[PDB]
C-alpha cells in the first residue's frame, strides 16, 4: 500500500516580480493553475502558468499533435 | 517610508499622495478625498513594483504625473503615472 | 487549431500515431490507455477503446507496425511493459477490444521510454527506465505473440539515479532498411549510438557530443535514400541539436554537429521529424512550438512558429 515515491519532471516558472517570500495555489476551470503571491513588502499579486506543449508530433498527411503539460485536450493542425 | 503631498496636480477638491513602502521597493499614487474620513476615500490609483532600495523621490508641480525616483545603486528613473 | 478532449482525469503523458496516420493512442497517469479513430465522414477525432491498463502510471507508448497486427507497447511506472492486441469482434467503446497479450517483468525500475524497432528487424521492442539496462524484446515465434524473449542486455549507466533527482530518458530506432541494426539511447546526459556486431551483440559505436545537462527527447530522422542521417535532439538547455552521421561492427559511423539553435531559451521537451525528414517541430519551456526546414543549404532556419 506504500507507494515509494519519486520525482519524474521538475517545471519552472519565472514570477513576475522578484522578491516573493510566500505564495499559494489557485485552483482554476480545465485543470488550469494560477498563483496567487506574497511579496516582501507585503503586495499580492496573480501570476498565470503558461499552457506548455508537452509533445510535437508529426503526421505522414503533414499533420501535428499538441499535447499540454497541464489539461488534457489535444490541440490539431491539419494540412486540410 | 517616505508620504508626500503633491499639489498642483488635480483640478478638482481632491489631494494627490506619493507613498514609499518601508521596504524601499515601491511607489504608489494616491487619491485622498478630505471632505469624508472614512478609509474609502483613500484610493490607490496606480503601483510601479520595481526599483529596490529606494533612497529619494520627487515629483514636478509645473508637469502633471511626472515623478522621479532614486536608487541606490545609482540609476534615477523618471517617468509618469497619471 | 481544433482541439479535442482526451477525456483522461489526469496528465495526458504521451501521444503516438500509428503507421496509416487515422489512429492515435493516448497514455496518462490516470493509468489508462485511449485509443482515437479518425472519422472519414465528420473528421472529428472520436474514441474507440477507453481501457485501464497500468497499476501506475503509463508514460510512454508505441505502435507496432501493421502487417504485424495492431500491437501497443505500454511502458509505465510500475516497472512493466504491456502488450495489447485488438480483437475486431467486439463492440466499440467497451474495455475489451484491446485483449492483453503479455506482461514484461523483468524490469527493476520504472521505465520511461519504449520504442518499437523497424518492420525489417522483425518485431522487436526497447525498453528503457530507471535501472540503466536496456533489454531487448524480440517476438520469435509468429504463430503465438504472446511469447517474447530477452537476448540484448545491455547496461547504459553505471548506477541508477538518486531517489529524488530527476531523470529523463528517450529511445529511437534507425528507420534505415540498408544499414546494420542502431539505436539511439538518452540516457541522462548521454547520447548513445548502439550498433549490432557481427557476434550479435550491441556496443558502443558512438556518442553524440554536447549536452551540458539532461535529454529530454531524441528523433531519428527517416532515411529517404540520402547518404546522410540526422538525429534531433532538445534538451533541459533550449537546444535544439540536429546531428549529422556519415557512415561507410562492421561499418564505422562518425558524428558531425549540423546546429545548435537556441530559439527557446527553457526546456526543448520534445523535438520530432516528419515523414520526409524535412520538417522538424519542437516544443520549448517558452510556449511555443517552433517548424524548422532546411535552406537551399544543409543548414536548418527557423520557419512559422506556433504559440
Amino acid at each position: 500500500n506504500i507507494e515509494n515515491l519519486f520525482v519524474s519532471s521538475v517545471h519552472d516558472t519565472n514570477t513576475m516580480y522578484d522578491r516573493v517570500a510566500t505564495f499559494d495555489y489557485i485552483p482554476r476551470s480545465n485543470n488550469g493553475t494560477s498563483l496567487i503571491c506574497m511579496r516582501q513588502s507585503g503586495t499580492i499579486y496573480r501570476m498565470p502558468i503558461s499552457e506548455v506543449c508537452s509533445k510535437a508530433i508529426l503526421n505522414n498527411r503533414n499533420s501535428l499533435l499538441l499535447s499540454n503539460f497541464e489539461n488534457t485536450e489535444i490541440d490539431e493542425i491539419r494540412v486540410n | 517610508g517616505l508620504i508626500k503631498k503633491v499639489t498642483h496636480w488635480s483640478y478638482d477638491n481632491l489631494i494627490d499622495y506619493l507613498s514609499v513602502n518601508p521596504t524601499r521597493d515601491e511607489v504608489t499614487h494616491y487619491k485622498v478625498d478630505p471632505e469624508n474620513e472614512s478609509d474609502e476615500s483613500i484610493i490607490k490609483l496606480h503601483t510601479v513594483k520595481d526599483f529596490g532600495s529606494i533612497t529619494c523621490l520627487d515629483y514636478s508641480e509645473s508637469e502633471i504625473g511626472m515623478i522621479g525616483v532614486g536608487e541606490k545603486n545609482g540609476y534615477l528613473r523618471i517617468f509618469n503615472i497619471s | 487549431m481544433q482541439p479535442f478532449d482526451s477525456g483522461h482525469d489526469d496528465l495526458v503523458h504521451d501521444v503516438v500515431y500509428d503507421f496509416y496516420g487515422r489512429h492515435v493512442a493516448t497514455c496518462s497517469s490516470d493509468q489508462h490507455i485511449k485509443v482515437f479513430k479518425l472519422d472519414k465522414d465528420t473528421s472529428n477525432w472520436e474514441l474507440s477503446d477507453s481501457w485501464r491498463a497500468h497499476d501506475s502510471s503509463i508514460v510512454a507508448i508505441d505502435w507496432a507496425s501493421p502487417e504485424y497486427g495492431r500491437i501497443i507497447a505500454s511502458a509505465s511506472y510500475d516497472k512493466t511493459v504491456k502488450l495489447w492486441e485488438e480483437d475486431p469482434d467486439q463492440e466499440e467503446c467497451s474495455g475489451r477490444r484491446w485483449n492483453k497479450l503479455c506482461t514484461l517483468n523483468d524490469s527493476k525500475g520504472s521505465l520511461y521510454s519504449v520504442k518499437f524497432a523497424p518492420a525489417h528487424l522483425g518485431l522487436k521492442l526497447a525498453c528503457l527506465g530507471n535501472d540503466g539496462i536496456l533489454r531487448l524484446y524480440d517476438a520469435l515465434e509468429p504463430s503465438d505473440l504472446r511469447s517474447w524473449t530477452l537476448t540484448s542486455e545491455m547496461k547504459v549507466l553505471s548506477i541508477p539515479p538518486a531517489n529524488h533527482l530527476q531523470s529523463d530518458f528517450c529511445l529511437s530506432w534507425c528507420p534505415s532498411r540498408f544499414s546494420p541494426e542502431k539505436l539511439a539511447v538518452s540516457a541522462l546526459e548521454q547520447a548513445i549510438i548502439y550498433q549490432r556486431g557481427k557476434d550479435g551483440k550491441l556496443h558502443v559505436a558512438a556518442k553524440l557530443p554536447g549536452h551540458k545537462s539532461l535529454i529530454r527527447s531524441i528523433s531519428w530522422a527517416p532515411s529517404i535514400g540520402r547518404w546522410y542521417q540526422l538525429i534531433a535532439t532538445g534538451c533541459k538547455d533550449g537546444r535544439i541539436r540536429i546531428f549529422k552521421i556519415t557512415e561507410k561492427l562492421q561499418s564505422n559511423l562518425q558524428v558531425e554537429l549540423l546546429s545548435e539553435h537556441d530559439d527557446h531559451n527553457g526546456e526543448v521537451w520534445s523535438v520530432s521529424w516528419n515523414l520526409t525528414g524535412t520538417i522538424l517541430s519542437s516544443a520549448g519551456d517558452d510556449g511555443k512550438v517552433r517548424l524548422w526546414k532546411a535552406t537551399y543549404s544543409n543548414e536548418f532556419k527557423c520557419m512559422s512558429v506556433i504559440t
